[PDB]
RNA sequence: GAGAACAGAAAUCUCCAGUAGAACAAAAGGGUAAAAGCCCCCUUGAUUUUGAUUUUCAGUGUGAAUACAAACCAUGAAAGU
């Protein structure tokens, strides 16, 4: 019984987890930055591993967060390219979901040699209307079990638009 | 609420609850504490916080004063008010805000003693000022502004009732930094655009911006400044005379009798359910037993 | 004829109250696999 | 815990749970959750004057500390600190 338990995208964040810093980080940064039209965030890295050949602090990532129509036209910009075609995995407990693409280009955007191709980790995450409660400041509260987010209510949704996929256990 | 997730009975026997209106994200008791407690060596003079709180598109100021048992509330003004005085819509502006404020200052005022003395500012040409004492006389009431959780922001209506009851002539202390119009940078005030803000030239400004570029959305924005036949350049002068109105009544009188209280109470407790008696759950319980373990 | 006519640093803060340079206890070798996906 | 190209036990991104299981130079013990912890903004009160008080005690000193008085300042919308 939902006349206002419809299903919004809250937000969509594109992640490159370009694995050190320098050229290749202010590059796939310059790519968000023409993906978004917002100025990406920089990712410093937590601890220090050195098998990756990483430090503390080093600015090996970049991201974006976008939301509304414009997020809808990226996540079909990206459905297209893995051919509306997603798995019973890939989707938290929780209701969100996300996939991940190398070959960059594929989004539309041309491929100018003096940036790369890079990959991209990207997430979805929905909500119904009133999430407010979660993150406003005054009487922050949590979301009614029926009407939070969940997998299997999130993969139907998913299917019903764009009839796009399912495909495994 | 997944399994792997429950709390257990060590967990929720060891865990201490905040208190009731902190768990109910309203009291930020860490500024309650600074805002009420006053110097010892005064010992009954209440600290008086003007409490002025926003709900969805209407205006609370209060003027409380703390106590052992509870709250006690001075003088109260909702600018739901405002229609007495002369507004009709968005009782939520910077206006309506400054309005409230300056209502509350005279109402107290008048209810104290010093109507006729600290009468505030009249000529409000969006002057920066606070309510000076009087050469051999009364000090002026002095009430310290609570904007509770408000976030605070350069120019926010918070503020804007700040300016109103100071207006008033309450002896709220208080800078202008955050007063609309505030150059960031440059330490300058723009008075002329405070006193826009005072009346409502961000909001007129709007109205005569979208008259001529969308009316397709001036169409429901807006609806009543048209259905009530009054343009941008009117706003001014409903203010004003609504200043005028205010500063010579503060009266206060409530609303009618309306079905009275006993009878609301009655047509209230019909939906109020008042729990289930211990040998009533006992045989809820028994019939369970029966019909569920009793082979069907 | 007709012959064809880096963006502002903004740097995410974190929240974790850890500020010593070691790794965190799950990053041990000892939850690896023996013969993994390993794409041969 | 469940999720996202390379990415693997360990890189970065998201959500959910989370009474503190963290952090607060250091020893340990207290204490702390719109903070006392983390990110940020503005600062020099780690300042000036001479007294009282607590611990150790002889109710000497020193060390350390507390609460005022008289200044000049910092911060905040503010009460305040
Ligand atoms: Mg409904
Ligand atoms: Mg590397
Ligand atoms: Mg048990
Ligand atoms: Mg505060
Ligand atoms: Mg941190
Ligand atoms: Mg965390
Ligand atoms: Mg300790
Ligand atoms: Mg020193
Ligand atoms: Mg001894
Ligand atoms: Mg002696
Ligand atoms: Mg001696
Ligand atoms: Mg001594
Ligand atoms: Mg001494």
């Amino acid at each position: 019984q939902n006349p206002m338990r419809d299903l919004k995208i809250e937000k969509l964040v594109l992640n490159i987890s370009v694995g050190e810093s320098g050229d290749r980080l202010t590059r796939a940064s310059k790519v968000l930055e023409q993906l978004s039209g917002q100025t990406p965030v920089q990712s410093k890295a937590r601890y220090t591993v050195r098998t990756f050949g990483i430090r503390r602090n080093e600015k090996i990532a970049v991201h974006v967060t976008v939301r509304g129509p414009k997020a809808e036209e990226i996540l079909e910009r990206g459905l297209k390219v893995k051919e509306y075609q997603l798995r019973d995995r890939n989707f938290s407990a929780t209701g969100n979901f996300g996939f991940g693409i190398d070959e960059h280009i594929d989004l539309g955007i041309k491929y100018d040699p003096s940036i790369g191709i890079f990959g991209m980790d990207f997430y979805v995450v929905m909500n119904r209307p009133g999430a407010r409660v979660t993150r406003r400041k005054r009487c922050k509260g949590t979301v009614g079990n029926s009407h939070k987010t969940t997998k299997e209510d999130t993969v139907s949704w998913f299917k019903q638009k764009y009839d796009a996929d399912v495909l495994d256990k | 609420a997944f399994q792997k997730d429950a709390k257990s009975s060590a967990y929720s026997s060891r865990f201490q609850t905040p208190f009731r209106r902190r768990r109910e994200g309203k009291t930020d008791y860490y500024q309650r504490k600074r805002l009420v407690t006053q110097h010892k060596a005064k010992y009954n003079t209440p600290k008086y916080r003007l409490v002025v709180r926003f709900t969805n598109k209407d205006i609370i100021c209060q003027i409380i004063s703390s106590t052992i048992t509870g709250d006690v509330v001075l003088a109260a003004a909702y600018s739901h008010e405002l229609p007495r005085y002369g507004i009709t819509h968005g009782l939520t502006n910077w206006a309506a805000a400054y309005a409230t404020g300056l209502l509350i200052a005279r109402r107290t005022l008048q209810k104290l003693g010093l109507d006729e003395t600290y009468k505030g500012v009249e000529e409000v040409e969006g002057e920066y000022e606070l309510t000076e004492a009087v050469e051999d006389g009364p000090r002026p009431f002095k009430v310290f502004l609570d904007i509770g959780l408000q976030r605070t922001t350069t120019g926010a209506r918070v503020f804007g009732a700040l300016k109103g009851a100071s207006d008033g002539g309450l002896y709220v202390p208080h800078s202008e930094n955050r007063f609309p119009g505030w150059d960031f940078e440059t330490e300058e005030i723009d008075p002329e655009l405070l006193r826009s803000y005072i009346f409502g030239g961000h909001v007129s400004q709007y109205m005569e911006e979208l008259a001529d570029d969308d009316e397709e959305r001036f169409s429901e924005l807006f609806k009543g400044y048209l259905a009530d036949d009054i343009d941008a350049d009117s706003l001014e002068d409903i203010y004003t005379s609504a200043h005028e109105a205010i500063r010579a009544d503060p009266a206060f009188k409530p609303t009618e009798k309306k079905f009275t209280k006993e009878q609301y109470a009655a047509e209230s407790k019909k939906y109020r359910q008042t729990k289930l008696s211990k040998e009533e759950r006992a045989a809820r319980v028994a019939a369970k037993i029966a019909a569920l373990a009793g082979q069907q | 004829g007709n012959d064809v006519e880096p963006p502002k640093e903004i740097v995410k803060s974190n929240t974790s109250s850890k500020k010593a340079d070691v790794p965190p206890p799950s990053a041990d070798p000892s939850k690896a696999r023996k013969n993994r996906p390993r794409p041969s």
